[PDB]
């Protein structure tokens, strides 16, 4: 179990034994409990630390981005649409994992893909029900140029194909770092040199994933937006740092403007 | 029924799954297997092979079997570097069209210890000594011998036995490698100099040529399939 | 099958799994592991620090 | 008493007669790769006692007007002694680390620096769409330093303590190896790292395993016509240093 | 949250004695204070934190 | 004393007098101005519910 | 070391780092009224944490001219929490004490203090024909103070350090319970106060058991430039309070 | 597995249950529990007051 | 160190066997042998300098 500790009866004291007091100048910080500093009673207690382990804590699904493609490329979307894989582009999700400078974990990878109907000078509609395809293209493989070519093909490339009215589908992927965990922080540049990319971003090499319409297109036009969510599962952090303080710029840096510590108090005596 | 609830990729079709599916033929008897030489299990039977390099794969040289040769001779000065290309088996010009290399872009990651065999081509009264070297990255590609032999390296003595490996070890950081160039993932560099000269007769030829094989150890994977950008089409064959 | 008891209070109460999978990455996500070591951090001391005696003596 | 202490690394030895205990980072104290955490094929050189041995660093001058100094390692000991060379000529190496940091002054003097090891201190940028430069980021042997308010650049290093120079609050750095420098107690810190990195081995001018930052927040204050020019030295001594891949010096 | 059924006290800091201090030492002073949780100490209920916010995706 | 080092330090001096109070501060350690930015108060601004003792050192 | 201690009551604790021991007056240590010694046949209440637990009184400045202060026990604490409380409803009264005196200086401050519980610290006054009155011998929360010289009046207090306001040597105070506080030693004072009286329970507006009294016998003294300020600030918990006769509130 | 019998008349009858999730509150609900007490309520008096005998003696 | 009782100071004390003449940084010196003194309660520190020779003698 997660059970915390129990509180402990303690009496009247007058001795030498200086809990209270402590030097914070060692790195060590206090171990003080209520039972050191005043009379206490004895309470059982049964609260858990459950659901703030770090395998609870990361295990919800995030949306990380969405993408648009169109049918009849409306508003420059093409008839395809690509992501080269990352968590850092949304605040709420890679500011959990950048409480850790280190992770390893499994993904657990669910799509929730929509479409809706685009104004056009069509006249009748009775579009069958979308198929759709993603398409994941590990590190040097060939990508897609257009919607029809080979590269579809997917004979080695990992693919879901999905039809809309159904459930959202999804594949678990294994960790799958070069290193022993994926490394949230990287203080390197990309050269010996000590030039060219600086941070996290060096070692960001993930693939991209493809998404399309299978079906071919119909005479007014649909677009298609799929929202990528990822949920970390068997989760083992390395390394606590403070969470973020500023707002992020960058999804590829952390460069910062620089922001207040803490909100505002009138005076140092507030009630 | 029986309460059920269906969750998440219900009805999706991945194309790494492997589930069970009924039979269009049930009960159809198929052919006897017979033992038929050769029985591949492992694609690392294939990458442990030699295969040649074309290490002399110049512009002239790509389709006549002028690449898979570099010319050695008798020089009048110690002689310089003879050849020297960035290892990485995967993403270089010289490894990756090898049987290790197109295994290796079969797969995004791969790990492990490599050899690299030469075999001199010379006549029987030509003799020499060359200096095969690997480096390390970090401090690029040795532009001297001096430079070469401070890295490791197998000095060839070119006698009787025809051939001689420079075994280059795995030496990384990570224990895995992008197939694809990668400038965190540096895989260091191959060279090969003069260490004495080509020492010939009169009557014998002042030049000679020099192959390299290279193939996987044992202690080599890879992993992470992928498409292999090396074939394309534009429309359906017929 | 694995059997494995439900998360239950305070002052039936299992549940039955069997993995599908081939993969242990396929498997539902382990959320009832409560293992912890907060001294690394909170005490990160050469010396062990007794709580009623001086910091420094 | 508990006050007085030596470490002794090779034929370097520190001494201390007040210090606030030593903190080894994470729990875990230096040394050599195992067997079976090892991916780097070749035998591994362990030059001992000449390349593990406290390197003097140099000295910083603590200001009323100070907010703070770092300096990034493994490259404030890249032209130390044998550390460095080894260095040069090895694309791997692998080392944990004593930090000591000296700072005495008198009984009339108060003042308060935080000592702090940050693994992967990633620092951000004035200008957002660039990233910081070398020059920035290390001065080596010689510190860079923060600044109390906001500065402007383009490949300027963001300094800034409130945001630590990583867009984190200053004072959350304390769940990092650190120990506090007050005048009134203790004229030493004293942090043990150990290796830290996902990564058995890395390069050492690629990478930096962590940064040291002192920080001010108390500052320094005394009355006129009491010492004026306080130093903060840092002394800091690799150990377990290892070293794979030899071949020649450089790193481009 | 900031609940007024779940009202949790107040903090406070007062003058015991005084600093006392020699001529040649300075008359003003720094305290801090420093904040951790107890080992009897648990939360419940993840949900989003609201000091992390964006107006369109990071590139 | 927001984006400055001062946030982090309250002067105390030799009074003339007793002294009054020094600070005061609503306890809530995930809702007050003060504590909510600290480790403590940013793992509470995950979760809804605490419970348990906490401690402030002063130095 | 002896010269750190804690003393916890009730929610209330005290620290010190510098303290001359504890002094256990007539080694005698505060309890409960037993059986074979009581008299009141009711059920006596007994608040426990609630009563016991320390309760600061305004503090004192110490001037270099200053002869000295007392209060008077328990009327200066009569208004004090639920110990007050306790004797605004209640005929019958009986506690113990801890008293705890502070005042910390600096060590170029010099200057002897003693401090004693004196038992039935019954005081003369200024006419010869009159008894003190009330607002003379105690002040409650805020101290009365001695004077160096002889003083007039009519229900005034004789106050003069010599007679110690009792007609007896000022430097015979120490057959009573006591400590000093000597200003290049030690900081603070302990005295434990068991219930002292003749009869098993007494009231507690009609009688004072013991009167604290703390008196220079070396004048504070310091140089020009440093602290002039000073406080002597006197916290006192109660301990073993019990009480027996309920009925309403008041004291006439 | 848990087996257990159907609510059933009155002058096969068993059903077989597996709990499928990590949680109690995932569990279908109780409707099978019938303990009672009606007397805290009905007779809710210190002195037992019995039935043949006058209320008030 | 025969200061004051509120003076108090460190200082590098080194030794460098020879074949590299004398330090002339605090650098070079602590590229040798050395203890790094602290000032306190005891009054004194001892650079013990070893022996670090090429013959088993020196000459006086
Ligand atoms: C409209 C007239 C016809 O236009 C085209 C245009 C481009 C073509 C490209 C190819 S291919 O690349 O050789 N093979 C493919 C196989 C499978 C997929 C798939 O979608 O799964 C895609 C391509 C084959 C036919 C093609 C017809
Ligand atoms: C129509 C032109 C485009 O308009 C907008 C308008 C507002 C936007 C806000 C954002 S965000 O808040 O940074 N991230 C989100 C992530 C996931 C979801 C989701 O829906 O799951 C929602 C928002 C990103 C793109 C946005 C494009």
């Amino acid at each position: 179990m997660g059970r915390v500790a129990d509180t402990i009866a303690r009496g009247p004291s007058n001795s030498e034994q200086i809990p209270a007091l402590t030097a914070v100048e060692t790195g060590h910080t206090s171990q003080v409990d209520p039972s050191d500093t005043m009379q206490t009673r004895h309470v059982h207690n049964y609260h858990s630390r459950s659901e703030s382990s770090i395998e609870n804590f990361l295990c919800r699904s995030a949306c990380v981005i969405y993408i648009k493609y169109s049918s009849a490329e409306s508003n420059n979307l093409k008839r395809y649409a690509e992501w080269v894989i990352n968590t850092r582009q949304v605040a709420q999700l890679r500011r959990k994992m950048e409480m850790f400078t280190y992770i390893r974990c499994d993904m657990e990878l669910t799509f929730v893909i929509t479409s809706h109907q685009e104004m056009s000078t069509a006249t009748n509609s009775d579009v069958p029900v979308q198929t759709h395809q993603i398409m994941y293209v590990p590190p040097g493989g060939p990508v897609p140029t257009s919607v029809n070519d080979y590269v579809w093909q997917t004979s080695t490339n990992p693919s879901i194909f999905w039809t809309e009215g159904n459930a959202p589908p999804r594949m678990s992927i294994p960790f799958m770092s070069i290193g022993n965990a994926y490394t949230m922080f990287y203080d390197g540049w990309s050269n010996f040199s000590r030039d060219g990319i600086y941070g996290y971003n060096s070692l960001n090499n993930m693939g991209t994933i493809y998404a399309r319409h299978v079906n071919d297109s119909s005479p007014g036009g649909l677009t298609s937006t799929i929202r990528i969510y990822f949920k970390p599962k068997h989760v083992k952090a390395y390394v606590p740092r403070p969470p973020r303080l500023c707002q992020y710029k960058k999804a590829k840096n952390v460069n910062f403007d620089v922001e207040a510590v803490t909100t505002e108090r009138a005076s140092l005596v507030t009630t | 029924g029986l309460p059920t609830m269906l969750t998440p990729g219900s009805t999706q079709f991945l194309t790494s799954d492997d589930f069970q599916s009924p039979s269009a033929m049930p009960q159809f008897d198929v052919t006897p297997e017979m033992n038929i030489p050769g029985q591949v299990r492992n694609l690392m039977e294939i990458a442990e092979v030699d295969s040649v390099v074309p290490i002399n794969n110049l512009q002239a040289n790509l389709k006549t079997m002028e690449a898979y040769r570099v010319q050695v001779r008798s020089t009048d000065e110690m002689g310089g570097q003879i050849f020297g290309f960035p290892l990485q088996p995967g993403a270089s010009s010289v490894l990756q069209r090898t049987l290790l290399g197109e295994i290796l872009n079969y797969y995004t990651h791969w790990s492990g210890s490599l050899k690299l065999t030469f075999v001199f081509c010379g006549s029987a009264m030509a003799t020499g000594k060359f200096l095969l070297a690997y480096s390390p990255p970090g401090a690029g590609a040795p532009d001297s011998r001096k430079n070469a032999m401070l890295g490791t390296h197998v000095i060839w003595d070119v006698g009787l036995q025809s051939s001689c490996v420079l075994c280059v070890p795995w030496i990384s950081q990570t224990h895995y490698r992008y197939v694809v160039d990668d400038k965190y993932t540096a895989s260091g560099f191959i060279s090969c100099w003069y260490q004495t000269n080509v020492i010939v007769p009169a009557e014998a030829q002042k030049s000679c040529y020099i192959m390299c094989f290279v193939s996987a150890c044992n202690d080599f994977s890879v992993r992470m399939l992928r498409d292999t950008q090396f074939i394309k089409q534009d429309t359906f064959y017929q | 099958a694995q059997v494995s008891t439900q998360k239950t209070g305070a002052h039936i109460i299992h549940y039955t799994n069997i993995n599908y999978y081939k993969d242990a990455a396929s498997n539902s996500a382990n959320r009832q592991d409560f293992t912890q070591d907060p001294s690394k951090f909170t005490e990160p001391v050469k010396d062990v620090m007794i709580k009623s005696l001086p910091a420094l003596n | 008493s508990d006050r007085v202490r030596s470490i002794t690394l090779g034929n370097s030895t520190i001494t201390t007669q007040e210090c606030a205990n030593v903190v080894v980072g994470y729990g875990v104290w230096p040394d050599y790769l195992s067997d079976e955490e090892a991916t780097a094929e070749d035998q591994p050189t362990q030059p001992d006692v000449a390349t593990c041995r406290f390197y003097t660093l140099n000295s910083v001058k603590w200001e009323m007007q100070s907010a703070g100094w770092w300096w990034k390692f493994p490259d404030a000991l890249s032209e130390m002694g044998l550390f460095g060379q080894n260095m040069q000529y090895h694309y791997l190496g692998r080392s944990g680390y004593t930090i000591h940091v000296q700072c005495n002054a008198s009984k009339f003097h108060q003042g308060c620096l935080l000592v702090v090891c940050v693994p992967e201190a990633e620092m951000g940028c004035t200008n957002a769409e660039n990233a910081p430069t070398y020059g920035d980021l290390c001065g080596g042997e010689t510190a860079k330093q923060f600044e109390q308010n906001a500065v402007t650049g383009e490949t300027a290093v963001q300094t800034a303590v409130c945001n630590a120079g990583m867009g984190v609050g200053v004072g959350n750095l304390t769940i990092y190896p650190h120990q506090w420098i007050n005048l009134r107690t203790n004229n030493s810190a004293t942090i043990v790292m150990p290796y830290i990195n996902s990564v058995p081995m890395d390069n050492m001018f690629r990478h930096n395993n962590f940064t040291l930052m002192i920080i001010p927040f108390a500052p320094l204050d005394y009355v006129t016509g009491a010492s004026s020019y306080i130093p903060i030295t840092v002394t800091v001594a690799p150990m377990s240093a290892e070293y794979n891949g030899l071949r020649l010096a450089g790193h481009q």
